[PDB]
């Protein structure tokens, strides 16, 4: 067949892989990270779909920012971002990382962590349910399911 | 023959998993990147190791040496070095050679 | 001395000569986003989400507290059904907090599995919180006055089941930890504390009660109906880590006692003071009667007016004492409000308690404080 | 009332020190750690098969933002800004004008999703049952933008979940 | 349930298996259906080099018995 | 028809590493309430399969090193000696057959140490240099304990020959008259494999291998997860002898590889039930609790046999 | 024997999916075989089951439909699916389907 048929499989095969072996490092700043926790307990048992309960920044695929990004915690996330190995997918956790939430208008609260770092899915809630943040981790995966690096490749 | 070429494949295939995990990835060709005081306790175990090991390598040929005729003299001897071995402990235990408080 | 900066919500530049700690210092304010300073900008219904997100572990007993001091300046009491729900959750409150703190400290010590036991317990009491408000954490349920709303009918059946299992997860806990000898190493005689210094570093709670004080706000300045439960105080002998962690372990245990009593005594009637000027009417009322919808109209645009007047009023939230020194100025919004985070004192004394330690020491020093960072940045 | 919980002085005499002597030698005490975990081995595990099984809610959850409809296709918002003003986190913005018979609408009603501290306060300060939160928990969204919602949003929402929202409220509303 | 963690073992006892099941069929395969010779001390050698003359062949693991006398 | 014996060995060995990974947090996972994998293929087959491609096609991570050919040369070195330390198990049949094949076993596991120092060396992080030390502190300390223990053991067998304790065992296990240094040998190789409750390496709030992300350090997980295995069949050859049928092979390697497996997952289960160590305790335990014990059973176990006529033979 | 019957179960789980290749099909879909009453089917596909021997949290799951408003969802499902009558009985926010 045509080429592109041949490259639009082994993309199948490296997405297929990366989303199903995520190692997330979760910044738990604030309440959100309990519900983080619940994710990882017995009920929905993250785990179960490929994702390892805590990983070292350097063996992590995706960064989950849950909780309040302060101005002071800001350049200490922005470092942890930098070393991340890529491919590198970033979720925001609740309404303090999306917008500031309760404290938006606060001194020294950064308004949402995609003013330091860029953002690939946004969880609404406060805090999500760990069903909600379950929910949001499997539509990251089907993202990666829609990627098309080699087709880009392919005709360049 | 055997054994060298079983140590050859051994670190042939070693060789060859670490030099292809160092440049399979290297051909995404992301975006580039853009980014002691001496403790004198862990010499003190060295050392300890060191002192051990090489009392226990005459406590190797053992299992050899009890086949010999001069059983009494054997047994004196063995028992000789362990009793050896065990005084070393016990003078590091007590001169406060083995602990880590500072 | 090795000057270690063990960044990231919490950060130690500590001073280490070979393995021993010389000298620990904290740096705060990763989590500080100006929670006194709103509320100033808010009415006091508007600043009652605000308590749920300091101590983000026992949420409705931080409520409560809130709660108390505002009723103390309004000079209202809420009815007795409304503090039988308090009582209530303020104990299941307890269990949720303790096994946080239990679990999550034997977790960063090495031991994983019994986190995992016990958050299918508190997964069962988050059913609890979100079918009486429909937030799973921040419930907002305890407000000033009483409650939101009613107990659903079942809730107090499944309350009832929960608690007849419980005390047999406590005991699969105490086995892999109790006498582990493991366990007991990484404890005993570690941060000990005398009783002379926890009084004079502002301690409280179980850093109090670990070191032999017996002193116990529930029973010393009983709030709602403290008064009508029978209950027992830990007390520990030693002073260490170990001790603290049985004390964790007894009031989990004496929770249990507290919640089986309010079961069988909850009495009916309302559930809100009987009052419209500073409870809002029901939904019913305020769609046929005038006087309910002006007064439904006022209360949630401008709040109901708190007489001048300044008070400190502290509960024994799990982590310690927990207060409020709240200032009113005769308006419908609060001129001050300082909130006493217990772990704000007990953070401070990490330098004191971890003097001739190791720095796996300090770990479970830390753990042992139960230290959570909503409340000591605030 | 107290009582101590570390207070118990081992006993001395032969048989007892025996019996710890054996339990520092043998592992006894260790060994029991192993049972216990490996009686959960042979538990039924409490993971439940999400997305195919869902986690128990009541008909008080907080979800969603929604607007309603009166049955005869009427909005239920009048304009009155009680939730406007009842909401911590300024969340709602309103603007309002007569309608072209007469009516009082609302031109504005957008909701920052990303404010919202999904508090429930709004819908009980809603004289009219206009504003509520529904059951829903999953719109996660790839942008930022799209958590910020306007009136088009949110009647869209109700005229989604109306058959769910009314009978939530059926189910509560003599509580409230 | 917890029996749904045998599949994962079973590749396991698999995998550990063959590595001992393919020596002893090679080894077989090699010395004419028999064990391999072990030859640990210089006598147990000196008699499997003599076999290896004896064979006619050049090989120790081709036995000669009551056939090649007389 | 040795090369392709070499090949049935160390293939088999990579697979049975691979499938380690999926075993252990399954175990873990029905041990914690929880499922583990179970979504990645049938019943997480294909889990272990999905982590080795997106591992091997990940962007890497070295950054700047003192001794570059140093940071080469450690995995290989790692790797290279996991693997080499099979050739000498009988299971029934070894691939060499060694007159010292114990020796040979002590002897390369002694090499590994290299591994740790040099991977700490080429990180060029001073702190990471500590974790290297304190590891390799560990390490040589509880390699002290394997060789007495071992040369106890020797003393009833006879010989260095791995197929001799075949023999010694027709009658019965050897656990029996020697479980005092079956606990003690059991507890060093968890020690000596860095494995909880020993594994201060990955006290996160309280390792060496930090450097490395995606690739190489797979390649370090492999001859890690390889010693395991290599060790609990060190341990049921020595302690838990199987009979040998030379006309049927094959029920050996059965009764051999269950008894493998199931010690094993004994790491795994132990795991799950404790919390770790400080470094402090872990080398109490060894200087102050195992060594007096095992210089004491040395002892015993050189004069027993001649106390009651009960030498083996050297051949 | 106990110990048959389950071997028994195992069986009966095969025919109850419609042979081989349906019990296959939900194999590799739902990583879940159990059989249970079917309470309903939506106008999108989905079918609804029920099994009130399993513990609380499992006792209700939905198999959802291969193709919903013009999009494939043979293996892409998704939980926003449920048609918002069926949302409220699959949460346990009721017991009437
Ligand atoms: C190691 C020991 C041998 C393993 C045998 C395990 C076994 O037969 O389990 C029966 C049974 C398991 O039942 P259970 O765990 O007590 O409770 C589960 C429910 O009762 C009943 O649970 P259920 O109603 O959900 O039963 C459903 C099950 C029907 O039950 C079974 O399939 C169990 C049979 C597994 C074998 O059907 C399935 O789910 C099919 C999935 C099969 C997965 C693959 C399992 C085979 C592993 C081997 C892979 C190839 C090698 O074992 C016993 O209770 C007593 C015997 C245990 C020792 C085995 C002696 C033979
Ligand atoms: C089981 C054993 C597991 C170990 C073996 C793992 C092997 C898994 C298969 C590897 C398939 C090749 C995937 C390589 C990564 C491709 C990729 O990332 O695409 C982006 C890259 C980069 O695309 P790009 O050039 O357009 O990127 C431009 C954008 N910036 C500037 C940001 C980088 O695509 C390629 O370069 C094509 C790679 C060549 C195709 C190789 C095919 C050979 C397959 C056999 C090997
Ligand atoms: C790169 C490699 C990194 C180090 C790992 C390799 C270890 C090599 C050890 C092999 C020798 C051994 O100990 O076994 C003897 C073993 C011990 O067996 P044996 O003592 O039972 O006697 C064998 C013969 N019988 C039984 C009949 C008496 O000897 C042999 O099996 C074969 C004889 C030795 C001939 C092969 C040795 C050639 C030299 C190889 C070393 C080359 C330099 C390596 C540099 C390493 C750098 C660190
Ligand atoms: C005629 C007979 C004459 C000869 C008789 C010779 C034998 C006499 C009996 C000797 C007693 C046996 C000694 C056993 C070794 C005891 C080691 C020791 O000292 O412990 C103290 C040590 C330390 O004890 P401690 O921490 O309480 O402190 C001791 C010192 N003080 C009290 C002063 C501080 O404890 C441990 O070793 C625990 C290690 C952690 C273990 C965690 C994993 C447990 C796994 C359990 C499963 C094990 C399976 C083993 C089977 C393997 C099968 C292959
Ligand atoms: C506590 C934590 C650590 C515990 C480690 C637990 C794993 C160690 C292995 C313990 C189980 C013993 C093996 C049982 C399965 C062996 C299957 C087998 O080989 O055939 C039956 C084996 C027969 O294999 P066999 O070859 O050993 O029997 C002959 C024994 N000699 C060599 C002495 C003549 O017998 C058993 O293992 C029965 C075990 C009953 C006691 C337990
Ligand atoms: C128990 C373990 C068995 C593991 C091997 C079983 C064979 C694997 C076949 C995988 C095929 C995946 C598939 O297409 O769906 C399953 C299929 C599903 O059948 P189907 O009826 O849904 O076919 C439609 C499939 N699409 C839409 C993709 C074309 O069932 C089979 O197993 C057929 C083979
Ligand atoms: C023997 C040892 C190996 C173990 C083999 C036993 C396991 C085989 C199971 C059968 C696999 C067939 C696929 C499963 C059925 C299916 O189609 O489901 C689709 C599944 C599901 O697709 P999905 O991820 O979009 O769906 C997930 C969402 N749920 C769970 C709701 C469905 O996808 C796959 O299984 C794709 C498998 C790809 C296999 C890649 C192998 C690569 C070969 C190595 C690399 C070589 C280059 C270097
Ligand atoms: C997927 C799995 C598919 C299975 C096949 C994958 C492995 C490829 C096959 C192995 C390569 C074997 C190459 C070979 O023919 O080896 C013959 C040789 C025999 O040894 P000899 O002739 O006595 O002397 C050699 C001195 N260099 O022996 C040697 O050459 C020594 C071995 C050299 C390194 C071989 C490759 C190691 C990596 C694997
Ligand atoms: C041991 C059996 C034994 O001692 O009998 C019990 C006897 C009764 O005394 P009792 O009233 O129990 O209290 C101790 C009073 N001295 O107890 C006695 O009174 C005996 C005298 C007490 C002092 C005996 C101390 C002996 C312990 C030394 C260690 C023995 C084990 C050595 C081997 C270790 C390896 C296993
Ligand atoms: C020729 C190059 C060699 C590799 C061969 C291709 C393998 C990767 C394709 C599967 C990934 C995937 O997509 O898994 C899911 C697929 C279906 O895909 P879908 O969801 O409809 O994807 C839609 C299109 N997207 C992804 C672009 C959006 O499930 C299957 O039925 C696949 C199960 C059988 C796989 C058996 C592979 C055997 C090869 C082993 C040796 C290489
Ligand atoms: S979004 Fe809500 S739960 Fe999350 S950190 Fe902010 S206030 Fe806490
Ligand atoms: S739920 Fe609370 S935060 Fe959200 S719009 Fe309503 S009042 Fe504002
Ligand atoms: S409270 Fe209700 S009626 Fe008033 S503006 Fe808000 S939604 Fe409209």
């Amino acid at each position: 067949s045509r080429g592109e048929y041949v490259v639009a499989k082994l993309d199948d095969l490296i997405n297929w892989a990366r989303r199903s072996s995520l190692w997330p490092m979760t910044f738990g700043l604030a309440c959100c990270a309990v519900e983080m926790m619940h994710m990882a307990a017995p009920r929905y048992d993250m785990d179960r779909f490929g994702v390892v309960f805590r990983a070292s920044p350097r063996q992590s695929d995706v960064m989950i920012v849950a909780g309040t990004l302060t101005n002071k915690m800001a350049p200490a996330l922005r470092k942890v971002y930098d070393q991340m190995p890529e491919p590198r997918y970033v979720v925001s956790m609740g309404s303090c990382a999306n917008g500031g939430g309760y404290y938006h208008y606060s001194y020294s609260v950064v308004r949402g962590c995609d003013r330091i770092v860029p953002v690939d899915i946004y969880v609404p809630g406060c805090p999500p349910t760990a069903e909600a943040l379950l929910y949001g981790i499997l539509q990251l995966q089907k993202k990666i399911k829609r990627e098309k690096r080699l087709r880009i490749w392919y005709r360049r | 023959m055997n054994l060298m070429l079983a140590l050859l494949t051994n670190f042939t295939l070693a060789t060859l998993l670490v030099i292809i995990a160092f440049w399979l990835p290297q051909l995404n060709v992301y975006s580039e990147k853009t980014s002691l005081p001496f403790s004198m306790k862990f010499f003190l175990v060295a050392i300890t190791f060191l002192l051990f090991d090489l009392e226990i390598a005459l406590l190797l040929p053992l299992p050899w040496a009890s086949q010999t005729a001069n059983l009494n003299t054997m047994l004196t001897m063995a028992l000789f070095l362990i009793i050896l071995l065990a005084v070393s402990l016990a003078y590091e235990w007590t001169q406060k050679g083995l602990e880590w408080t500072e | 001395n090795l000057t270690l900066n063990f960044g990231p919500v919490l950060r130690l530049v500590m001073e280490l000569s070979g393995e021993m700690v010389r000298k620990c210092d904290p740096h705060i304010g990763l989590l500080h986003r100006g929670t006194e300073k709103l509320i100033e900008y808010k009415t006091y219904l508007q600043a009652l989400p605000y308590f749920d997100r300091l101590d983000y572990v026992s949420m409705m007993c931080n409520e409560q507290a809130y709660s108390l001091a505002v009723e103390k300046l309004l000079n209202i009491r809420p009815p007795p059904r409304a503090q039988w729900i308090r009582v209530l959750f303020g104990e299941i409150t307890r269990l949720l907090n303790h096994i946080m703190a239990v679990t999550t400290h034997a977790l960063d010590i090495g031991a994983m599995t019994p986190f995992f036991w016990m958050f299918e317990e508190r997964e069962k009491m988050f059913e609890f919180y979100e079918r009486v408000s429909g937030a799973r954490m921040h419930a907002a349920y305890v407000r000033p006055g009483g409650v939101h709303q009613d107990l659903p009918l079942g809730l107090m059946d499944d309350i009832y089941e929960f608690s007849k299992n419980f005390s047999l997860r406590i005991d699969e806990l105490e086995e892999m930890l109790t006498n582990n000898r493991i366990w007991r190493n990484r404890t005993v005689d570690i941060g000990i504390v005398t009783a002379e210094d926890a009084l004079n570093y502002g301690f409280s709670g179980v850093m109090l009660r670990g070191s032999g004080i017996q002193w116990d706000l529930r029973k010393t300045q009983p709030y709602d109906v403290y008064d009508q439960v029978e209950f027992d105080v830990p007390i520990g002998s030693r002073g260490d880590c170990y001790d603290r962690y049985l004390c964790r372990v007894e009031e989990m245990r004496q929770s249990i006692r507290i919640i089986s009593q309010c079961l069988n005594k909850m009495p009916p009637g309302e559930i809100k003071v009987d009052d419209a000027k500073v409870s809002p009417p029901k939904r019913a009322e305020m769609k046929t009667s005038m006087e309910s919808l002006i007064h439904h109209f006022k209360l949630y645009t401008e709040g109901y007016q708190v007489p001048p007047g300044a008070t400190y009023t502290a509960i024994e939230a799990p982590k310690g004492e927990f207060g409020v020194y709240l200032v009113s100025d005769g308006s419908s919004r609060p001129y001050r409000c300082k909130i006493k985070a217990p772990g704000f004192a007990h953070l401070a004394g990490l330098d004191k308690m971890s003097k001739g330690h190791m720095l796996a020491d300090v770990v479970a020093i830390i753990g042992t404080q139960d230290i959570v960072f909503g409340e000591v940045d605030r | 009332t107290y009582k101590y919980v570390n207070l118990r002085e081992p006993s001395m005499d032969m048989k007892s020190v025996t019996d710890r002597a054996a339990q520092t030698l043998l592992w006894t005490e260790l060994i029991r750690g192993l049972g216990m975990t490996l009686s959960y081995l042979f538990r039924e595990p409490a993971t439940i098969n999400y997305p195919f099984e869902k986690g128990p809610l009541s008909p008080r959850f907080r979800g969603e933002h929604a607007l309603r409809r009166y049955p005869s296709g009427e909005e239920r918002c009048i304009a009155c800004k009680l939730c406007e003003a009842v909401c911590p986190a300024q969340a709602i913005t309103i603007e309002a004008e007569p309608r072209a018979d007469g009516s009082r609408r609302t031109t504005r009603y957008d909701i920052d999703m990303t404010k919202c501290i999904y508090c429930g306060f709004c819908q009980e300060a809603c004289p009219v049952d206009a504003i509520v939160e529904g059951p829903n928990f999953e719109f996660s969204t790839e942008t930022h933008e799209e958590l910020l919602y306007n009136k088009e949003k949110l009647l869209n929402n109700g005229d989604k979940w109306e058959a769910e929202i009314a009978a939530n409220i059926q189910a509560d509303y003599l509580y409230r | 349930m917890w029996f749904e963690v045998l599949p994962g073992i079973a590749v396991m006892g698999v995998c550990l298996f063959i590595p001992g099941m393919a020596t002893a069929r090679i080894h077989r395969f090699s010395n004419g259906g028999k064990e391999k010779r072990v030859a640990h001390y210089p006598y147990q050698w000196y008699l499997m080099e003599r076999d290896r003359r004896v064979s006619g062949v050049n090989r120790s693991y081709v036995s000669k018995g009551l056939e090649n006398i007389d | 028809m040795f090369m392709i014996n070499i090949l049935m060995l160390i293939i088999p060995i990579l697979l049975a590493v691979a499938f380690l990974t999926l075993v252990e947090r399954k175990v873990l996972g029905y041990m914690q309430l929880r499922k583990g994998p179970n979504v990645v293929g049938p019943y997480g087959l294909l889990q272990p399969i999905a982590d080795a491609i997106k591992l091997f096609i990940k962007e890497p991570l070295r950054p700047a090193t003192s001794s570059a050919s140093m940071f080469i040369l450690a995995p290989i070195m790692a790797l290279g000696l996991a693997l080499t330390m099979w050739i000498p198990l009988p299971m029934p049949y070894p691939l060499i057959n060694m007159n010292l094949g114990v020796l040979f076993m002590l002897a390369m596991s002694s090499l590994a140490v290299y591994s740790i120092l040099w991977s700490g060396w080429a990180s060029n992080s001073k702190y990471a240099l500590i974790g290297a030390l304190r590891a390799v502190a560990q390490t040589i300390s509880y390699e002290v304990t394997l060789a007495i223990i071992l040369l106890s053991v020797l003393l009833m067998s006879g010989s260095f020959t791995l197929s001799t304790l075949i023999t010694t065992q027709e009658q019965m296990w050897l656990i029996l008259p020697a479980w005092p240094l079956a606990m003690m040998w059991f507890i060093s190789t968890l020690a000596e494999t860095n494995r909880a409750p020993f594994d201060l390496t990955e006290g996160e709030s309280e390792g060496f291998n930090v450097e490395y992300a995606a690739g190489p350090f797979a390649l370090f997980f492999m001859a890690e997860y390889a010693n395991i295995i290599m060790m609990n069949i060190f341990t049921a050859i020595l302690f838990l002898g199987t009979s040998h049928n030379p006309h049927m092979p094959e029920l050996y390697t059965i009764n051999f590889t269950i008894k493998s497996l199931l010690l094993t997952m004994s790491f795994l289960w132990i795991r799950a039930s404790y919390p770790r160590f400080r470094y402090d305790q872990l080398m109490h335990l060894l200087w102050k609790n195992f060594l007096p014990l095992t210089l004491a059973l040395c002892m015993w176990h050189v004069s027993l046999p001649i106390l009651t006529s009960g030498i083996p033979p050297q051949t | 024997m106990e110990l048959l019957q389950v071997l028994k179960r195992g069986l009966q789980q095969v025919s109850g999916h419609g042979g081989l290749r349906g019990y296959l099909r939900v194999l590799f879909r739902a990583n879940d075989v159990r059989v249970g009453t079917l309470v309903g089917e939506d106008k999108y596909g989905n079918k609804y089951y029920e099994d009130n021997k399993q513990f609380f949290g499992r006792h209700r799951w939905v198999i959802y439909t291969t193709e919903m408003n013009g999009k494939n969802t043979f293996w892409d499902v998704d939980g926003s699916m449920v048609p918002p009558e069926w949302h409220r009985w699959l949460h346990c926010m009721t017991d009437d389907p």
